């Protein structure tokens, strides 16, 4: 961002993006995300380019650290792939998590006991969230969605492009965001590579823990 | 088929207004048309445009921050005289403090109070506000 | 789209449109010079002629009417001028 | 080296030569 | 709005969008104001200063909010210029 | 869309920006009107001399070239066609139905197809009585139709 070299990619971060799938879009395109496609392959697969998942990346770091107070930043999660992702980075930055069932009510219903008012909403998939994404009309929420090439914009205002769907480019995108945001507000330095690695805020199946926990 | 271009023009320009565009494509090109913008231009509405020649009917494309409300045109058009302004600018216009007829008058295309200022009636075109 | 520039059109969304919807209006056919292998006539056909053009060293056809662009006989050889 | 073998030193002429007016790979060839 | 005396009688001025310059007005609870913190240009960490813009509930109802952030953080030196 | 049908279809012919000869045409104005005189010898129209110079001679317009039309070179030399060409063959096809139609009297549309192509015949003559390119006694009538043509 900024037109600076210090906040630029380096080869580290292009081959986590590489090896997680987060360039292998959808094959499915909604109109307004077609500024973010490289080119459709034989496969019917759409490139997510990474420059502007970059710039938007860190454009919405830009505004996660802008506000003072971090307790009042929201990260929604209802899928499953984004559920362990949220409680990692809501544990690193100091946010509030909401993951699994979102009661709808939590932001316009005054008198239930979990009424909310945060002053930013990062959601995991606009679609499939679209119920906070919603209820962020009625309360005046800027919102942040990891957005994929078939999902829709209604109701979002900073669109980060990635392939939301699997589990390893989900945990990524976390990640990356956890890292840009510590980064920028102080608290690690640029130059070293940063102690917590991906494997924490990804995915772990049930059968994937049985067969972790019989060992050979 | 199509008739008075200009009407088709300043309805172009309202419904990609209205959905809060930010330039727009006319077609055909008068030379109603450039006066008629340079008339809302002058009055800080449109801001610039361009006039793309190709060698028949032109194109021109506007540039628009909104600040357009309505844009209109008065069909067919009727002979106003001096007398008759008043009850024009009281019908159309929102406001006695702001808002624009604009009317073709034998000085040039011009809007309402300069034609007062002028001495000066002609023939409607339209409005804008 | 909403911001989007119409004075400075791609020429990936020049060449996708319709020949009448461009900003200036321009022809999608060109004009050719097909050279027939066994002559020294260079013959000069259009992309989309509707006659069949008669070299006049041996007499041959070069191209068929069809409704688009005229399909060349096989063999011969063609550049687009210009 | 070879081709400084068979040149001429006094005795240019080119009254049997044939000079090509459209030499070129330019042109495709039809399927 | 501005008597002949020069007093500013309205209530309070509204705000107007960044994407459509369209009245933000008292009951339009769907609207915007964003920050977008700035960066120190040798260290790259938050010092204070902002960037700030406003985006009304209409454009954002139609998908429209995401483009207009990146025209403006484009145009003020936040998006490079690729 | 179109004047006696239903359909909206948008097909033309669109002629470029650039309205200069080309570097490689080699035919001046004067070649080009005696190539026009030699091909409307064969009693041609000014649709298919205009056909003939676009496909084997390499004249995109005539009027680019020349710097006047081809009916225009015609008229000047008298070889024009008396009747136009437009309506010469709206009137041999009219003739056609006619001759269709004397031996088939339950042919229901073509007497329809016969109505519409008189009423543009009409049209076109109503235009040329006002340019007066035609005589003002023109009158088409359906028993004159093998007279005309």
């Amino acid at each position: 961002s900024g037109a600076l070299d210090v906040l630029q990619m380096k080869e580290e971060d292009v081959l986590k993006f590489l090896a997680a799938g987060t360039h292998l879009g959808g094959t499915n395109l909604d109109f307004q995300m077609e500024q973010y496609i490289y080119k459709r392959k034989s496969d019917g697969i759409y490139i997510i380019n990474l420059k502007r998942t970059w710039e938007k990346l860190l454009l919405a770091a830009r505004a996660i650290v802008a506000i003072e107070n971090p307790a009042d930043v929201s990260v929604i999660s209802s899928r499953n792939t984004g559920q362990r992702a949220v409680l990692k980075f809501a544990a690193a930055t100091g946010a509030t998590p909401i993951a699994g069932r979102f009661t709808p009510g939590t932001f316009t219903n005054q008198i239930q006991a979990a009424f909310r008012e945060p002053r930013l909403l990062v959601v995991t998939d606009p679609r499939a969230d679209h119920q906070p994404l919603t209820e962020a009309s009625y309360v005046n929420l800027p919102t942040i969605a990891l957005c994929n090439t078939d999902s829709p914009l209604r109701y979002v205002d900073i669109a980060i492009p990635c392939n939301n769907k699997g589990a390893h480019s989900v945990g990524l995108m976390w990640w990356m965001l956890a890292r840009e945001v510590l980064r920028m507000r102080g608290t690690i330095s640029r130059e070293h590579p940063w102690e917590v690695m991906p494997d924490l805020y990804f995915y772990r199946d049930p059968e994937e823990i049985e067969k972790e926990e019989q060992a050979a | 088929v199509r008739m008075n271009v200009l009407a088709d023009a300043l309805k172009s320009i309202n419904n990609a207004e209205k959905r809060g565009k930010r330039q727009v494509l006319i077609r055909p090109c008068s030379k109603v048309i450039v006066r008629f913008l340079t008339v809302m231009m002058k009055h800080g509405y449109i801001g610039e445009f361009e006039i793309i020649d190709d060698h028949r009917a032109g194109k021109i494309v506007v540039n628009l921050t909104g600040r357009l409300n309505k844009c209109g045109v008065i069909s067919p058009r009727f002979d106003v005289q001096l007398k008759d302004l008043e009850k024009w600018q009281n019908n159309l216009l929102p406001s006695r403090q702001f808002g624009f007829i604009v009317l073709t008058t034998s000085a040039g295309i011009m809007d309402h109070e300069e034609a007062r200022r002028k001495h000066t009636g002609g023939k409607i075109l339209g409005f804008f506000f | 789209p909403l911001a989007k520039d119409l004075l400075h059109p791609s020429p990936e969304e020049e060449k996708r449109k319709h020949k009448k919807k461009r900003l200036v209006q321009s022809p999608n056919s060109y004009f050719m010079d097909v050279k027939c292998p066994g002559c020294y006539k260079i013959t000069t056909v259009f992309s989309h002629a509707q006659t069949v053009v008669l070299c006049v060293g041996c007499s041959t056809v070069l191209c068929q009417p069809t409704g688009g662009k005229a399909r060349l006989t096989e063999g011969c050889s063609f550049r687009r001028k210009q | 080296r070879y081709t400084n073998k068979y040149s001429s030193q006094f005795g240019g002429g080119s009254q049997y030569a044939y000079f090509h007016e459209e030499d070129e790979s330019s042109f495709q060839l039809v399927d | 709005m501005q008597n002949d005396a020069g007093e500013f009688v309205d209530l309070y001025v509204p705000r107007k969008c960044s994407a459509s310059n369209r009245i933000i007005g008292a009951k339009d609870h769907a609207s915007i104001q964003m920050n977008v913190a700035e960066v120190d240009k040798v260290t790259g960490r938050f010092n204070g200063q902002f960037k700030t813009y406003a985006i009304c509930g209409a454009i954002r109802r139609m998908g429209e909010s995401d483009d207009s952030i990146l025209r403006l953080a484009k145009a003020d030196g936040i998006v490079s210029k690729n | 869309g179109r004047m006696h049908a239903p359909g909206k279809g948008l097909s033309q012919s669109a002629l470029p920006y650039r309205r200069s000869v080309p570097t490689w045409l080699k035919l001046t104005s004067d070649d080009v009107k005696e190539q026009i005189y030699k091909l409307a010898k064969k009693g041609l129209t000014p649709s298919q001399i205009g056909v003939i110079l676009r496909d084997s001679h390499g004249v995109a317009q005539v009027r680019f070239v020349t710097g006047n039309k081809i009916l225009r070179i015609l008229k000047s030399k008298g070889l024009a066609p008396d009747l136009p060409e437009d309506l010469y063959h709206l009137i041999k096809k009219a003739v056609a139905v006619r001759k269709h139609l004397e031996r088939n009297r339950k042919d229901k549309d073509a007497k329809f197809r016969l109505i519409l192509i008189e009423s543009r015949i009409h049209r076109l003559a109503r235009y040329y009585k006002t340019k007066r390119v035609l005589p003002p006694n023109w009158k088409y009538e359906s028993s004159t139709a093998s007279a005309l043509v």
